[PDB]
């Protein structure tokens, strides 16, 4: 979800944009500002919450040794989903 | 049999190695007699020089003398005898059997610091 | 003087009666590994990382708690001391989570450092680990309780120094959880110091969360000005920006604590 | 301890200990320590007044014959009052051996040049002048060898900073490469890496 | 491909005359190869 | 004779190539570094350290990095004792200030004191 | 266990002396050298037709840096700063914060490609395979600061080259 | 025409390498050694790795030792091709440069397949090597080595019996053996003068005591004997590579002490101890025990040594780099007296001088 | 408090050597201006040599002034021989460096440093 | 490899060698660019038992250097090692 400042400048996924009175916009004059349009905070929120039937799940990000270190997530809160601190995939105990 | 070259560049062949070795060993013992008796350089160098001179007096051959002196060619054994002679002539001047000139400072050789 | 003579690795050292084995090793300049012992907390003895061999004694003793007797030869580097350290470290790392990149304690972790120093270099644990529900004890102390090693420095600090008596252990066995058992918020005036004494990233600083990392920080020793105590602090910076404020030890002022405002 | 641990050599350890006793009692006027490391390397710590009598000994004596000067080195140690530690690495081809002859100096006391023993030293200690500021007496042509021609200071001292004090750039006003005080667009990030737990109990120092 | 040519000549690209709006009839470029063919052309794999 | 008598104070500032601005305006600090309270290890509190006063760090206009103009900004020297550090500072013409070593005082530890009869040092839990 | 290069005495019979003088006067070894050069004239050369043909590379190749994402679009980097701790040239500059969902992510990830020594210690220090040094070597610029990459350029190199980086890591992760 | 004096001024590539090493860890200091003798990359890697492993009191696995000797002899081929062909290129023979840099291109493909970089691999590490051989690499090393003898034969066709090549090398750069030893020469600079000294024979490292090779000995100490010594060292390197390809053992490629060598990436993502050890090795690095070693190898230019001093920390306190070319270029002044200006460039060619190792 | 000398037994031999080094530099300055085709005057270069000598005029140790004579002779040998270029000679004249603030008020204006 | 037999014979004659036997250009004899996945073996410390690290710790068995002489009979003069053995001339190819 990229947006645009009043100066016409794209705001990055970090939130950086130069101010109106900031001289450092002159580096983009006649050139471009390279932002990445694939925001990971948007793409991870599109994922479905995975319903599992255990009390503690494991997550390695998929792909085995191609993902992240394997972590175990406790799913005892029925208020909040159990979110992987590495990959951001989130889990819910189905009962 | 007159070995054609020593194999080392700038090291000529000695035609009469035994007489040259006897002259150099007796000259090392002559210079080394000027050192005091308590000096370990005198005792150690007299020991090795008398052993080498005994071996040179014991062997007529050049090849077997090279195999039992155990110093490579006979010409670099002659070179080593000359270096030992020059060293002992310097050791007369330096007098290193004397006690230590200065103790090092208190943590001069302490590693790790 | 009633000083008795004890031996650490054969070296003689004169100690006051009632000296623990850890303090006798500390007098000859040797630091025993520990997780629950803290020199300003009460002695718990519940991590077993300090187990050292007394010679002519067929049992390792908890050096954090055991008083010395006269003439003990403490063997800090013997074989069964090292086997005790490696075994206890393996049990500490069995259910411990692989969070070292996403953990703020990384680079300043006692569990990492004395896993490198006193433990084995690989795992034999072929099972699944535990995962513990995170607690909410305030907007200051981030709580990730899977990383907890149940050393009870929380509870001894909050009981003895902060005078709170609200942290505790619930349950029994491998399900023993350190928490408050209820949705209760641990806000003392000294509630930040549990981030200092926790040897793992189970309790971390929520304002300092994810922002820096201890090897790239410049440690400027300075003074607090928030009160008139004059608490000695470390301002740690990174690339010309203040990252956090830690305590310095001064025995006469702030012993090794600071208030939450200072922190 | 078989597969991953380096196998200890006891024979060369014993031989280097015996030869260190030999060198120490032949030359007790200068020899201050003799030590053999666990990986079997012999170090002869001598007094700086005996650089030449020791090194001419080991080059010329018929039980030493250290005919090659492999490397000559200085090490700055600022916690010593003689902060520089001059290190001679010697190779005896005849006995297939290596020896280390270590001595010391501070900023001001000269060391005698060993070019009359090993001509190989002619640049090394010259490098030691350029990098550490250890003056060598009776060196044939002592000058700088590695730094720039107008360079002030001696870089491999540990009180000298990593980047220098001056940087260079072409200035177009003066049509010339010029020196200015160094200003980095990004400072070198000093990392505090040392763990606070002791790694090696064998090397523990006695406390105060 | 030409597997009878020697290793280095055996795979090649003819670049297009127009890519992303730019006339590349003469101004062909080594970075005009997309990444799925970049393994094949640089012989990082046997499979196109 | 071959030894002379020099009774002047040891000062090598004209030899080290340091410019004058980073001799007389810098304040060397000589101190045993305080223990990181994140850890219980004390191996980093063993040797004395000499650092300098931190000068300006500012933002790179292009990238946002920490730019500096201080050559001595990363210079940390390590000394076995305090007096070696003081002698190295006085030898180089550095104005220094020394903080004394803060040693932790020996505490009185007793496990049975957690379970006393009449004292306040009973622990309420374990 | 040793041999003597150049320890041959030439033979002194009239056959060998006349052979050496015919070599001297009639230039036999020079015609040998001309013949070896003429033998290379009629060989197929080793020249590849760059840029239409490319030099062969391996999947271990260390080229242009890129930041990878998961197969959900979430970026792999969790701001642990191991790559900038291991970086031998201090080419990596990382700043982080918790972002709006509490995830541990970077706000700054700079690689100076003019400090970088292209040794790949960052990709092998990375615990999540986030920073990788990809297959691209054709990224010469006309300006110095176009090689001063920030997080946007690195995530765009990941999005640009992921179809190839995933296959190189597929072919080489079992050696790692 | 005569050269009375030759004063080399160096420092034009002085980069303060070994002051930069004091502020980096041991793993971070390893790629500096690729860039010293930058036609002998893995040999300098091997010298520094042997130095660190000697201070660490650990040893590499046998397969890593055979890979080190294999790639060190591939490196010796690289360095002597560079040496011989640029020494001929300065004198004027420009063509075997082009003939032998294609074989050198194939050996850079071997480096790129084993490490991912054609020159500065950072591959030989303290504790073993970084990564195992990719499957099919040793077959291609076999197909290179089987044909490389004909390439040496046609180089030696183009130079050895050539009268113009002999007239530029035979009376030139004569060093007596005693002056070669007294000037700190090493390698071919000794063995051209008849000295029977090679560190792979006399003070052998990793598995050189298990390979069978000859040592070419010069007889006159000139540029021509040193040329023939380098050609025959390429021959004997092909012999060693044949033996290493025949005798490569199975097993691991790092030391299985995981407090020195990093664990595998599959087990770093599974085990707690492996992730802790991966973390601490790639941030702090391993602590090396305190002490000082002087570890030397027979690099293809001569004795390449490291005097490495650890103070106990995970960073080197001191790392002096003894390079052969430093003492060789020091002896350039004696080697060129009584010769001419076109002979000094041949002397500079036959002392294989790369100024990265001269200047550090 | 008894140390080994470098060249001088006392301060007087050291001042003899300092004096002879100043003589040699004073003689060499016109040759230096001519062959490096410097655009300074000879008087300006002799003033710079006077400044570089009088910077060190506070040193009361014979060993330190012996080393200063040694380093000055090395600079002189690098100037007599064309080993320095024009740039290394002109680095004594800090031309591209803007004059720094010297008083308190302007250093207060420009930044934080004393 | 694609050269005609006339050019092949000319090239072999001008070099004086059989050049087609050892071609410096590479063809289908080299390894496949795509390989099957490996199963690399583990080291000797990948054992679930009898694998305490205190019994295979290389860095902790490093000792401080043993001080032989320090400033706090008719015994044999020693060398640092026995004298080096004279090398044998090569039986393979001595050039003699
Ligand atoms: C001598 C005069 C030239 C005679 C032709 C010639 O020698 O052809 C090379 C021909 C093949 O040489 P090769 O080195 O074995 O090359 C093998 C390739 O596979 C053969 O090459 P290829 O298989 O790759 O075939 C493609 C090649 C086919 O090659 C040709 O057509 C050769 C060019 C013929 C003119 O065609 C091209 O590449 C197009 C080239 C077009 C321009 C050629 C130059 C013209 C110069 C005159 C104007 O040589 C011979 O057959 C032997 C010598 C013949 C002497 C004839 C009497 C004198
Ligand atoms: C073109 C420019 C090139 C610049 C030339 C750079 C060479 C500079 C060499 C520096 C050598 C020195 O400064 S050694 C001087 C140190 N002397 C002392 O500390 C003792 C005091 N000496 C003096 O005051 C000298 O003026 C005298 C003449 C020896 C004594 O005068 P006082 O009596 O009244
Ligand atoms: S607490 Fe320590 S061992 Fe556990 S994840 Fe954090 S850094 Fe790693
Ligand atoms: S949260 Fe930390 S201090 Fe509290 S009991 Fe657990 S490990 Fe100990
Ligand atoms: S390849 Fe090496 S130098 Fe480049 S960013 Fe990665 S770790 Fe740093
Ligand atoms: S790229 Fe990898 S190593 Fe670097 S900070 Fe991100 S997760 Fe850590
Ligand atoms: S320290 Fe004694 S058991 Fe925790
Ligand atoms: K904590
Ligand atoms: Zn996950």
């Amino acid at each position: 979800g990229v947006r645009t400042s009043p100066t016409g400048e794209k705001v990055t996924h970090t939130g950086q944009v130069y101010d109106d009175e900031d001289y450092r916009r002159v580096r983009f004059v006649g050139r471009q500002k390279e932002v990445n349009e694939n925001f990971a905070i948007d793409l991870i929120a599109e994922q479905p919450v995975s319903q599992v039937g255990s009390r503690v799940i494991s997550c390695d990000g998929g792909g085995g040794a191609l993902g992240h270190p394997r972590v175990y997530i406790n799913l005892d809160k029925e208020t909040k989903t159990g979110t992987c601190g590495y990959c951001g995939l989130q889990f819910r105990q189905q009962h | 049999l007159l070995k054609k070259t020593t194999g080392l560049v700038g090291l000529a062949v000695c035609e009469t190695p035994h007489e040259r070795l006897k002259i150099l060993y007796t000259k090392i013992l002559d210079v080394l007699g000027h050192i005091p008796k308590n000096a370990a350089y005198r005792k150690y160098t007299e020991q090795i020089t008398n052993e080498k001179l005994s071996i040179v007096k014991a062997e007529p051959d050049v090849k077997k003398l090279e195999e039992q002196l155990q110093g490579g060619q006979i010409e670099e054994v002659i070179l080593q005898a000359e270096n030992e002679l020059s060293l002992a002539r310097k050791m007369i001047q330096w007098k290193p059997w004397e006690p230590l000139v200065e103790e090092p400072p208190a943590s001069q050789w302490k590693w790790p610091i | 003087s009633n000083l008795i003579e004890v031996f650490v690795d054969g070296q003689s050292v004169m100690v006051e009666p009632g000296t623990t084995v850890l303090q006798a090793c500390e007098k000859v300049g040797m630091q025993i590994p520990r997780f629950c012992y803290h020199e300003r907390l009460s002695v718990a003895g519940n991590c077993r990382m300090c187990l050292v061999e007394i010679e002519k004694a067929p049992k390792v003793v908890a050096a954090c708690a055991m008083p010395v007797m006269k003439g003990w030869n403490i063997l800090t580097n013997s074989e069964k001391t090292k086997k005790a350290r490696e075994g206890v470290m393996e049990f500490l790392l069995a259910n411990h989570p692989l969070d070292c990149p996403i953990c703020d304690q990384g680079g300043e972790c006692d569990l990492q450092d004395q896993s490198m120093m006193f433990g084995s270099d690989r795992s034999r644990f072929l099972e699944g680990k535990r995962a513990v529900e995170d607690k909410n004890i305030g907007p200051l102390v981030k709580t990730i309780m899977t990383r907890c090693i149940q050393c009870t420095r929380c509870i001894r600090f909050a009981s003895e120094i902060a005078g709170v008596d609200d942290l505790g252990t619930t349950g029994r066995g491998n399900d023993m959880q350190v928490g408050t058992y209820i949705e209760k918020m641990f806000m003392s005036e000294l509630s930040g110091n549990i981030i200092d004494i926790c040897p793992v990233g189970a309790l971390t600083s929520k304002p300092y969360a994810f922002t820096a990392r201890p090897w790239e920080t410049r440690k400027t020793e300075s003074i607090d000005v928030m009160d008139a105590v004059g608490s000695n602090i470390v301002v740690s910076t990174r690339t010309g920006e203040v990252m956090r404020i830690l305590p310095r030890m001064h025995e006469d002022i702030n012993e090794e604590w600071i208030s939450d405002k200072t922190r | 301890t078989r597969p991953t641990v380096r196998p200890r050599n006891d024979v060369a350890h014993k031989q280097l200990s015996a030869f260190g006793e030999y060198v120490a009692e032949i030359l007790p006027k200068y020899v201050q320590q003799v030590q053999v490391s666990c990986f079997s390397e012999l170090e002869i710590c001598i007094h700086p007044d005996g650089v030449i009598p020791v090194l001419t000994f080991l080059r010329d004596h018929s039980n030493a014959q250290f005919k090659s000067l492999a490397d000559l080195t200085a090490v700055d140690i600022p916690t010593r009052q003689n902060r520089f530690e001059i290190v001679y690495n010697l190779l005896s081809l005849r006995f297939n051996s290596r020896i280390r002859v270590k001595t010391y100096t501070d900023e001001l006391t000269p060391v005698e040049s060993s070019v009359s023993v090993y001509k190989a030293a002619n640049w090394y200690e010259r490098e030691i002048w350029d990098m550490f500021g250890v003056f060598f007496a009776n060196h044939p042509d002592l000058r700088r060898i590695l730094t720039d021609y107008g360079f002030e200071g001696h870089p491999f001292r540990k009180d000298f900073p990593l980047s220098g004090y001056v940087e260079l750039r072409y200035d177009d006003e003066v049509k010339r490469v010029v020196a200015e005080p160094v200003e980095l667009a990004q400072e070198f990030r000093k990392f505090d890496l040392n763990s606070p737990w002791e790694a090696f109990p064998a090397y523990r120092q006695p406390p105060e | 491909e030409d597997n009878k040519q020697f290793f280095g000549r055996h795979r090649w690209v003819i670049y297009t005359t127009e890519m992303n709006g730019k006339n590349t009839f003469w101004d062909v470029d080594g970075s005009m190869v997309p990444p799925e063919w970049h393994r094949w052309l640089h012989c990082m794999t046997d499979d196109p | 004779t071959q030894l002379i008598t020099v009774d002047e104070k040891l000062d090598i500032t004209t030899l080290t190539g340091v410019p004058e601005e980073h001799i007389k305006t810098r304040k060397a600090r000589i101190f045993v570094p305080a223990r990181n309270n994140m850890q219980s290890g004390v191996n980093n509190t063993k040797k004395w350290k000499m650092e300098f006063d931190t000068r300006e760090r500012w933002e790179n206009p292009l990238m946002g990095w920490a730019s500096t103009a201080d050559p001595l900004s990363n210079l940390v020297l390590t000394f076995s004792t305090k007096e070696d550090a003081i002698a190295f500072a006085e030898k180089n013409g550095w104005s220094y200030d020394v903080e004394e070593r803060k040693v932790p005082k020996p505490k009185s530890k007793s496990y049975g004191a957690n379970f006393s009869w009449n004292k306040r040092t009973r622990v309420s839990t374990k | 266990t040793y041999k003597y290069v150049n320890l041959r005495e030439p033979s002194m019979d009239m056959k060998s002396v006349t052979d050496r003088a015919a070599q001297t006067l009639l230039w036999t070894e020079l015609i040998r050298g001309l013949g070896m050069t003429l033998s290379y004239l009629f060989r197929e050369p080793a020249t590849i037709n760059y840029p239409f043909e490319k030099g062969p590379l391996s999947p271990r190749f260390r080229g242009e840096h890129a930041l990878r994402r998961y197969p959900s679009g979430e970026e792999r980097c969790i701001a642990c700063k191991l790559c900038e701790a291991v970086c031998p040239a201090q080419a990596i500059t990382i700043e982080a914060e918790p972002r709006a969902d509490g995830s541990r992510r970077t706000t700054r990830y700079d690689i100076d490609m003019t400090k970088c020594i292209y040794c790949g210690f960052c990709q092998e220090a990375c615990p999540v395979d986030a920073i990788v040094e990809g297959p691209n070597f054709e990224f010469s610029t006309e300006t110095h600061e176009e090689l001063l990459y920030n997080k946007e350029k690195l995530l765009n190199n990941g999005d640009k080259w992921e179809a190839e980086i995933a296959a190189n890591i597929q072919a080489d992760y079992l050696y790692r | 025409e005569m050269v009375r004096k030759c004063d080399p001024h160096i420092g034009l590539l002085h980069r303060g390498t070994e002051k930069l090493i004091e502020y980096k860890t041991y793993l971070q200091a390893l790629p500096y050694f690729d860039r010293l003798d930058y036609v002998s990359m893995m040999c300098n890697e091997q010298a520094y790795s042997l130095a660190v492993e000697k201070l660490l009191n650990i040893q590499p696995p046998p397969r890593a030792q055979w890979i080190r000797v294999l790639f060190g002899e591939i490196t010796r081929l690289l360095n002597h091709i560079m040496a011989v062909t640029t020494h001929a290129l300065d004198i004027g023979a420009m063509t075997p440069f082009f003939w032998m840099f294609e074989e050198r291109e194939k050996m850079f493909e071997f480096y790129e397949r084993v490490s991912g970089a054609r020159m500065h691999a950072a591959y030989v590490r303290p504790g073993g090597v970084h990564q195992d051989l990719p499957l099919g690499l040793m077959d291609d090393i076999y197909e290179f080595s089987k044909n490389f003898s004909l390439r040496i034969d046609e180089l030696e066709e183009m130079l050895t019996n050539n009268r113009i090549w002999r007239n530029r090398t035979v009376d030139i750069g004569v060093v007596t053996a005693e002056d070669a030893l007294n000037y700190g020469f090493s390698g071919v600079m000794l063995r051209g003068s008849g000295i029977q000294w090679d560190l792979r024979k006399t003070q052998p490292y990793d598995v050189y005591d298990q390979v069978e090779f000859d040592v070419p000995i010069g007889s006159r100490g000139d540029c021509y004997d040193r040329y023939l010594c380098r050609v025959e060292e390429m021959r004997q390197s092909i012999r060693i590579i044949s033996q290493c390809l025949n005798k490569m053992p199975p097993g691991e490629i790092k030391v299985d002490d995981a407090k020195v060598s990093p664990p595998k990436r599959a087990e770093m993502k599974t085990s707690m101890e492996s992730l802790i050890h991966h973390f601490k090795l790639y941030t702090e690095g391993y602590q090396v025990p305190p002490g000082a070693t002087y570890t030397a190898i027979e690099a293809p230019k001569g004795e390449f040594g490291v005097y490495l001093v650890s103070d106990g920390s995970s960073r080197p306190y001191r790392c002096k780099i003894k390079a052969p070319g430093f003492a060789h270029l020091a002896g350039l002044d004696k080697m060129s007296k009584g010769h001419m200006l076109a002979d000094v460039v041949a002397i500079i060619g036959t002392q294989d001088i790369v100024f990265g190792e001269v200047d550090r | 408090t008894s140390v080994k000398p470098i060249f001088s037994r006392d301060m007087n031999e050291a001042k003899r050597r300092v004096r002879e080094l100043y003589r040699a530099w004073y003689r060499e300055v016109p040759n230096t201006v001519h062959l490096f085709q410097l655009d300074i005057s000879v008087k300006q270069g002799r003033d710079k040599v006077r400044e570089m000598f009088k910077k060190n005029a506070h040193v009361t140790d014979p060993r330190v002034v012996d080393l200063l004579v040694i380093k000055g002779k090395m600079e002189l040998e690098e100037t007599i021989n064309v080993w320095k270029q024009r740039t290394h000679v002109m680095r004594f004249f800090h031309e591209t460096e803007a004059p720094r603030p010297k008083d308190f008020l302007s250093k207060f204006y420009v930044g934080h440093d004393p | 490899a694609s050269a005609t037999r006339l050019i092949q014979g000319l090239r072999n004659w001008a070099s004086g060698r059989d050049l087609q036997a050892k071609l410096q250009l590479r063809y289908q004899e080299i390894s496949k660019r795509t390989q099957p996945p490996p199963k690399l073996p583990v080291g000797p410390s990948h054992r679930l038992s009898n694998n305490y690290y205190c019994a295979r710790d290389g860095r902790r068995e490093a000792m401080p250097p043993s001080i032989v002489m320090s400033s706090q009979s008719e015994k044999k003069a020693v060398s640092p090692a026995p004298p080096i053995k004279r090398w044998e001339l090569s039986q393979d190819e001595p050039y003699l």
